[PDB]
């Protein structure tokens, strides 16, 4: 659960102050609705999102504080003296009326693995997409377990368990089965569904034959649904 | 009207409870018998302290990694703050190995062999291998034929730091791939374009899942500097180590220059911006919370870390909305200044420490704190409740309207047996 | 309300003050001699004088070996470090299995240090740098000193800084009007937030607003930390925390597991011994637990034979359910429980026994009362006959479909017919095997 | 009482102004 | 210094020997094995003489006969400032080094270079410090008063001394050590002045002190190689160092010994469970022992005629015949009743356990019957059962309770062998249900 | 198949005058009110009024009089194509790219149809975009080792691709993945083929083999 603020209105004046090199960026933004008109202060990410998706005076934008998202809704001033550099054909929208700042509660779902990958190293959000998360340590997973339970105790977050489906489970080593037999006894464990179309065949990694290609320790702690 | 309120143990409180259970050799039957009878008293005040508030047995403080350092500490108009952090592990190296293997002198051939292997017998030297340089210049398109000799003889970090986007001639064997062609379109492209939105999946996943308001969950346990090497009697070792640890190019690249200093360079000294030592190479962290390993004590975990305090905060909203005047009954004084701290944070009207006169004359005061005749009092609350009638009976006898007494209890401790 | 998974009805061994086990205490039923041996092991661990002690939990499956190890960890408490492990964890693709075993061995030893921190904090009032006389000489940086003015509750101090601290201060992106936290041990700077003395409704970065810190600007505070030896070895092998460029670039690199040399371990042990000798640190040896010890290779057993002879090794507990089993990595070595005879001599075997019908019935009773379910007596007798006929675990995990089928009929009580529908919908290993034998195409 | 705003210091820095009728750009 | 709870070999303080290399029956925690102790004393004298190199010995015998005890006795008898490397047979199977490279690194870690150097030092107690600044602060002047128990003086400080004392802040009454040539100043502590705590130094303030350094060949090999620095000695990623820097280190060390600036101190490499090496490692070991800088190799193994690893035949001691051709073999023997009871009494003395005579005799009987290590494990676990009934001495009932609670090998095999339907077999067959 | 309409402004630079404001601000110099840039092409000449922020892009890419440039409409972001051919004999020795004067008008609207595959989109979204961090350029200067691309990135790529088909902009063209001599495939690859053939975005796959009754690799009895 997260709490955010929404800001919508016409832009009156954008002031952007930058260094000679261009690293430090600061400035002020004067936004305005029909009833209210306040002046805010901008940051580096705010100015970065203002420079891209070019905003001029008279455009109507929506601002989300908790996400840092800037969406341009259109234009309302219809400025006469336009320098002919672009082929912009922005829509004519109305004046937003009422409260400038509105508060709403939003809900988003994140996975546990994404939290471990994010907290693993400095640029873990890159490794979430590139898959370069090499052998995350156990102390990390202990600290995210403690903090996830702490978020449960504050009312901020809750755990929604899911289903892990493993098709063709008989193509697994015996060390995978030995790890599964002890990883099923944890607090943070989903309900695991496995499918097999095999009879009494050879278990991989050893030299005996077992029912469904699985050792009897895994078959001991499993309820079996049959099909006809 | 008498009712009791049950609360559930938090994680921290359960951890100090388990520590106290395992510490005193599991004589829990004797602890229950001593609570039923009333140095086991000194044992059971610790359990009552843990059940009351976790900060009384162990106060919460700044959460930071352990500093494996030996720095210059103070054994207690400006004050100097100089970086002096070292490592406790010392590696001792004799002077003979340094002076006879790493430093050049008359009796060794370090510089001679270095020149012989790096300049005279280098295959990128244009004074001896001009054909290979011309071949590689046709292959790559470098305007200079000394580029390969310069690339092959400087380190990788130095190469990536001062890399410049110089132009290359078109008549060469190398042009642009499709991926880089798609890449150079979306450098400054805005949203709502199809090619820009098809190449900006990662930022869309960033702002879709609200990643700039998430909190940090992991910090390392120990942080240490690199291991110090000690050579006794040589200033050259100290100079080389200080140059390696604090190289001005890499240190200046990972940080920035102040803006007024840049104004002093460009205008008051006439230095062009191309001659600036280039900056801003440090990668920007995920949040503002991910930029450091130090977590401050927040004034939100203090409420939630005590179940009785969280339930009292939940209950006080209804008595505030209904407009009451509530009595809090205590036994100790550590909870007295704890509730003073909490009520000064919440900004509630509460007594400063006559009491009867201020209670009767002033109705603006909300919560009155008392430790073991008030006719207009409507609600009394026993936080650290005790079940001896000789104190409870004079407690409701000391304090017209309907009177409700509230007792906050913790599940699964001495209070459930109590 | 709560979430449970195959455990958490076990709260400890449940012994007396003389070490005699009761019949039903702490969620345990039976296994009296095993619980008494485990209690003696708990007392030996709490003695804190022994190193390199190894016990083995030998028995059949579904007899309560992992339950006994959980009882050991719950009896010792959260202060003693407990490191659970499976035998398949040691096969890593980044480092050899020997270094993984030694990493777990050093991870199973705790430490408690009281640390003094020199802390400067306050609200930034004035931030003025001074320039160098020659900035394009290359050697030396652009600035020379940065003056920082900090104020607190009843106090105001002005600091003159060397540039290296100011690089960290700039990297946290501080401004005028922010509350900062500077520690002098490593030069780390924490930025807390904007001060509450200014307006708080004119921002767009959803930042927190903190008040001014109490006390003086310059403090010395005591912090109690709990670390392991493996944390010290990892922090010394991959150095992060200094302000030099090597530790500055050590955070940006992708982390990997290296082979920690014995010199670093010996130097860390020497520094820890010096910390203990000054009355600052205390030593808490712990428990290392390895599930499915038959999966270990012969090389790991041979390294365990030498690692248990070290002077800092913790108490290691192994579990196995094997009879006369060939050790992995060999072709003819038939040994008890899949453990080679060179390790058996350094072992004290604790034997677990199978259960009975009444013990199965009361174990199903505790598992039903911990899952917030009420069953009838006839259904309980049916489930006890199920546990004797097929499996204890099959009777244990058939409770939830019975509860679901009871809830879908708008009743609270579990009856015989729900257990019969649980028979008809879900099978066990023996019935599935009998289906597999009388099958056309591996049905 | 009204709490004062945060001090704004932009010294030795450029400025980009984007008003209704004109857009400016100050450079050093 | 060298923190330790209790080791399994903590009672062995060295080889009990006379001046004529004769083993006493009970000395330095070692009892029995007279011929093996005499042979290990001869090997100790071979190491201490230092005139020969690259000789491999082999310690072979039955298990639990004190081979590792002999190795620990030799290691304790060598003392300090002599290298002693103890590795196992499974340690060399690395994923980022080869086996020959790991064996080479273990070979060069066992020989060291002794270099004597002298450094002039200043160490005393700080009396008073003045820091003077000018009007503009460009020039800094200072005065420092420092004293010992025998003298007192005042020094005029330069600029870099002032910056070195302002950094790592030094106040009055502080005992510091100053290195002039390197500029490193360390705070020793605080003086005993109530008005950590270290006493005031004595003697002259300016001492020329001689420190004797010992550095192994592997350290100079790592530093001389330019690919990685000295931090690879702690991180452990050296990564297959080339042979050329090894040849340069060999020539440099030879010319240092010829000039007289440094001496060579050879040491012992102890390989424990040597039978689990491949035949490539054995073949490397044959040709690595004739180098001039090669230590004396100790190997311990307990196997009989078993299969050598990486081959398909069987060899004595698990080693090929060409490796056994260059080895002299010390053979250990099994123990008697008196030696077993003396070992158990010494382990009782090291584990602060008071034993009765009858408890000691019962432990001796059950040690002769089953195993020495079983009794040496039962003796420490009987003390907790004794302390549960709140008495100090361990009696017979505690030993019988420990024998009942904790099993040994033979009873466990006997209990398994008629209950094998409850245990998982080689074919993965097990019966879980009580009935049918 | 992606189609796009591009608006451009290219040609030889005739004039380059940063126009100052009527009331300059104190403490600054050369406060630009607008930027006047004149273009010259084949049978076409047009002067333009620009944003004041384009002057930084002019100064960054070193655009002088006589150069030929290429102005994108919406993004600005000018770039130097090269030098005009009329200045080829300006100096005796000069290392400068000389390019012909472009044809057609200065302003034109062109519809460009571009063809990419989904793997190009995956490997372009996976790698981090052009930034100033050390890690991106250090990885650009090193060996490009492949990585296991997660299913999340492929899912988001399919989501945004479907979003741009349903606007009528893009078109999806499946093709043929032809694997011949499939006898050399291991059984794990066969099981992953069984999993991957059930996907929604999967194309048609054609296999070829010349064996009879042979065992599958990785198994000793099938
Ligand atoms: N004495 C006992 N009392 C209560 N429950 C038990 C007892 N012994 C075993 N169980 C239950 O039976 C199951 C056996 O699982 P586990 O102990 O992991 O397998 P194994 O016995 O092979 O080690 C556990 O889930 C545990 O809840
Ligand atoms: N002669 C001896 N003197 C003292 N202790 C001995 C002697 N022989 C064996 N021991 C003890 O026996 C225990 C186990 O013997 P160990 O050396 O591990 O057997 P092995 O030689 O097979 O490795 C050790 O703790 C060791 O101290």
């Amino acid at each position: 659960k997260e709490e955010t603020e929404l800001i919508e209105g016409e832009v009156v004046e954008i002031q952007i102050d930058r260094s000679i090199t261009g690293g430090h960026k600061q400035g002020k933004l004067t936004i305005k609705t029909t009833d209210m008109e306040t002046i805010y202060e901008l940051g580096n990410k705010m100015i970065d999102g203002l420079t891209k998706e070019k905003v001029l005076a008279g455009d109507v934008i929506s601002i989300d504080k908790a996400s840092g998202k800037i969406t341009k809704l259109g234009r309302s001033f219809a400025r006469s003296r336009d320098y002919d550099a672009m082929g912009a054909d922005t829509r004519f929208v109305q004046c937003p009326e009422g409260e400038l700042q509105k508060r709403k509660t939003v809900v988003h779902t994140v996975s546990l693995h994404e939290i471990d990958v994010i907290n693993s190293r400095t640029q873990g959000f890159l490794a979430l997409f590139t898959g370069d998360t090499g052998e995350i340590r156990s102390e990390v997973r202990d600290q995210i377990n403690t903090k996830v339970a702490e978020w449960k105790e504050e009312g901020k977050a809750e755990i929604v368990p899911g289903v892990l489906f493993i098709d063709e489970v008989h193509m697994l080593d015996i060390e995978c089965f030995s790890f599964i037999n002890r990883a099923l006894e944890d607090e943070f464990a989903p309900i695991v569904m496995m499918a097999t179309n095999r009879g009494v065949s050879k278990t991989r990694g050893t030299n005996y034959k077992s029912p469904h290609g699985l050792p009897l320790d895994l078959l001991d702690r499993s309820i079996i649904i049959t099909t006809k | 009207i008498e009712i009791d309120v049950l609360c559930d143990l938090t994680q921290r409180q359960a951890k100090l409870y388990q520590v106290l259970k395992s510490q005193i050799s599991t004589n829990y039957d004797a602890i229950e018998n001593a609570a039923t009878n009333d140095n086991l008293i000194n044992a059971v005040m610790q359990f009552r302290k843990v059940c009351n508030h976790p900060d009384l047995f162990e106060r919460a403080d700044v959460d930071s990694p352990f500093s494996f350092t030996t720095f210059g500490k103070t054994t207690s108009k400006f004050t100097d703050l100089i970086y002096s952090s070292r490592n406790p592990i010392k590696y001792s190296l004799p002077r003979l190995i340094y002076e006879d293997l790493i430093l050049p002198n008359y009796n060794n051939d370090v510089d001679i062999a270095n020149k012989l292997k790096n300049v005279k017998f280098n295959i990128f030297n244009p004074s001896t291998n001009y054909e290979l340089c011309l071949f590689l210049s046709k292959l790559t398109g470098e305007p200079s034929l000394n580029e390969f000799f310069r690339v092959s003889t400087t380190p990788l970090l130095k190469r990536v730091i001062e890399r410049t986007n110089g132009p290359k001639n078109t008549d060469s064997l190398s042009f642009k791939t499709i991926t880089q062609e798609l890449l150079e379109v979306t450098r400054n492209a805005p949203s709502e374009g199809v090619m820009a939105s098809l190449l900006n999946v990662e930022k869309h996943a960033y702002e879709r899942e609200y990643l700039n308001c998430i909190q940090r969950g992991y910090h390392p346990n120990v942080s240490a500097p690199p291991v110090t090497i000690e050579v006794l009697g040589s200033s050259h070792v100290t100079n080389s180590i200080n140059n390696e640890l604090f190289d001005p190019l890499i240190s200046q690249a990972l940080s920035d220059i102040p803006a007024i200093t840049q104004y002093n360079m460009h205008v008051k000294k006439g230095i062009p911006v191309e001659d600036f030592p280039k900056t801003g190479l440090f990668p920007e962290p995920l949040n503002k919370n991910f930029s450091s390993n130090i977590s401050m004590p927040s004034m939100d975990r203090f409420i939630t870390e005590s179940a009785k305090l969280r339930k009292l905060d939940e209950l006080l909203v209804k008595l505030k909305s209904e407009g009451h005047r509530v009595l809090i009954y205590f036994q100790m004084t550590k909870m007295m200044d704890l509730m003073e701290e909490y009520l000064t944070y919440r900004q509630y009207n509460h007594i400063r420490l006559d009491l009867v006169h201020d209670w009767q004359t002033n109705p603006e005061i909300f919560v009155f704190l008392l430790s073991t005749n008030l006719t207009a009092a409507d609600t009394v609350i026993f936080y650290d409740s005790d079940w001896n009638p000789t104190i409870d009976s004079q407690a409701m006898d000391r304090a017209t309207r309907q009177v409700t007494v509230y007792r906050l209890l913790v599940r699964g401790t001495i209070e459930e047996r109590m | 309300v709560t979430r449970t998974a195959a455990h958490t009805h076990i709260k400890g061994l449940g012994l007396d003050e003389s070490g005699v086990a009761k019949r039903v205490e702490g969620g345990f039923v039976g296994q009296i001699e095993a619980r008494e041996a485990c209690g003696v092991i708990v007392d030996l661990i709490k003695a804190k004088k022994m190193s390199g002690r190894a016990i083995l939990l030998a028995g059949g499956p579904s007899t309560g070996k992992t339950a006994l190890a959980l009882a050991i960890s719950q009896e010792l408490g959260p202060k003693v470090p407990f490191c659970p492990l499976v035998g398949s964890e040691l096969y890593s693709v980044e480092v050899k299995k020997t270094e993984t075993l030694m990493e777990n061995f050093r991870r199973a030893i705790g430490l408690r240090i009281k640390e003094t921190k020199e802390v400067y904090e306050g609200e930034v009032t004035e931030l003025t740098p001074e320039d160098a006389e020659n900035p394009l000489g290359g050697y030396g940086k652009t600035i020379s000193h940065v003056i920082v003015g900090l104020k607190s509750a009843k106090g105001t101090k002005t600091l003159r800084l060397d540039p290296t601290i100011y690089e960290s201060i700039q990297r946290e992106k501080v401004s005028i009007g922010d509350v900062i936290y500077i520690e002098a041990n490593t030069g780390a700077v924490k930025r807390v937030g904007r001060s509450d003395a200014y307006a708080t409704e004119f921002d767009l970065e959803t930042e927190e607003y903190v008040p001014l810190p109490k006390g003086e600007v310059h403090k010395k505070k005591e912090i109690v930390q709990d670390v392991t030896l493996h944390d010290l070895d990892v922090a010394n092998a991959r150095p992060q925390g200094g302000q030099d460029v090597i530790s500055m670039m050590g955070q940006l690199l992708k982390p990997k597991k290296t082979e920690i040399t014995e010199k670093l371990r010996q130097e860390v042990n020497k520094v820890v011994a010096k910390y203990i000798d000054q009355g600052v640190a205390e030593l808490i040896p712990g428990v290392l637990f390895i599930d499915e010890v038959n999966m270990l290779d012969i090389e790991i057993f041979t390294y365990l034979n030498k690692a248990l002879e070290s002077n800092i090794a913790p108490v290691v507990v192994l579990a196995s359910n094997r009879g006369m089993t060939t050790v992995r990595g060999t072709e003819d070595v038939i040994s008890p429980h899949g453990v080679p005879p060179d390790l058996i001599d350094r072992l004290l075997i604790v034997r677990t026994l199978p259960y009975d019908k009444d013990e199965i019935r009361t174990i199903i009773e505790r598992r039903a009362t911990v899952e917030r379910l009420q069953v009838e007596s006839s259904a309980l007798d049916l489930l006890a006959t199920m546990g004797t006929e097929t499996s204890l675990r099959y009777a244990l995990q058939l409770l939830a479909p019975c509860g679901i089928l009871a809830q879908t009929s708008n009743r609270k009580e579990i009856v015989v017919n729900d257990v019969n529908e649980a028979k008809l919908l879900f099978l066990d290993a023996k019935r599935s095997t009998k289906i597999l034998e009388t099958s056309a195409n591996y049905l | 009482f009204v709490k004062p705003r945060r001090p704004y210091n932009s010294e030795g820095m450029t400025r980009i102004l984007r008003r209704y009728e004109e857009d400016l750009f100050c450079t050093f | 210094k060298s923190l330790s709870l209790i080791a399994a070999h903590s009672h062995i303080t060295g080889l009990g020997l006379d001046e004529n290399l004769q083993p006493r029956p009970t000395s330095e925690g070692m009892v029995g094995q007279l011929q093996a102790r005499r042979a290990a004393g001869v090997i100790l004298k071979m190491v201490q003489n230092g005139t020969i190199a690259g000789r491999a010995v082999l310690v072979a015998g039955p298990p639990s006969t004190g081979k590792t005890a002999l190795a620990m006795g030799v290691s304790q008898s060598l003392g300090k400032d002599v290298p002693f490397t103890a590795i196992a047979g499974s340690e060399i199977f690395s994923l980022e080094l080869s086996k020959t490279e790991a064996l080479t690194q273990a070979f060069r870690k066992s020989i060291g270079i002794k270099i004597k150097e002298e450094t002039e030092l200043i160490e005393g107690e700080v009396v008073e410090i003045q820091i003077d600044r000018s009007i503009t602060g460009g020039h800094k002047q200072g005065k420092l008063t420092i004293k010992t128990t025998d003298m007192e003086t005042i020094y005029e400080l330069g600029n870099k001394m002032i910056d070195g004392l302002t950094k790592e802040k030094v106040l009055a009454g502080d005992v510091i050590s100053i290195d002039k040539a390197s500029g490193k100043i360390t705070k020793l502590g605080r003086s005993f002045a109530r008005s950590r705590f270290v006493q005031c130094p004595e003697g002259e303030l300016q001492k020329r002190k001689t420190v004797v350094h010992t550095v192994s060949l592997h350290e100079i090999d790592v530093i001389n190689s330019r690919t990685q620095g000295f931090l690879a000695l702690f991180t452990g990623d050296t990564g297959e160092i080339r042979s050329e820097v090894r040849d340069q280190i060999n020539t440099k060390v030879a010319e240092w010994k010829e000039e007289g600036k440094a001496e060579i101190v050879p040491g012992v490499l102890f390989i424990d469970e040597v039978h689990m090496l491949d035949i490539e490692c054995f073949s490397f070991i044959n040709r690595a022992l004739e180098d001039e800088f090669a230590p004396i190799v100790m190997m311990a193994t307990n196997r009989g005629v078993s299969k050598t690893r990486g081959t398909n035949y069987k060899s004595p001691h698990g080693l090929p015949l060409d490796l056994l051709d260059r080895s002299i073999i010390i053979t250990t023997k099994s123990y008697n009743e008196q030696e077993i009871k003396t070992i158990l009494s010494i382990r009782a003395q090291e584990e602060e356990v008071e034993l009765s005579s009858d408890a000691l005799d019962l432990l001796t009987k059950t040690g002769v019957e089953t195993s020495l290590r079983y009794s040496s494990n039962l003796i420490s676990v009987a003390q907790q059962i004794a302390m549960k009934r709140k008495n100090n001495t361990v009696e017979v009932e505690d030993v019988k309770r420990a024998y009942l609670l904790f099993l040994d090998s033979a009873r466990s095999v006997k209990y398994v062998q008629e209950n094998e339907s409850q245990y998982i077999d080689d074919q993965g067959n097990v019966q879980i249900s009580i009935a049918k």
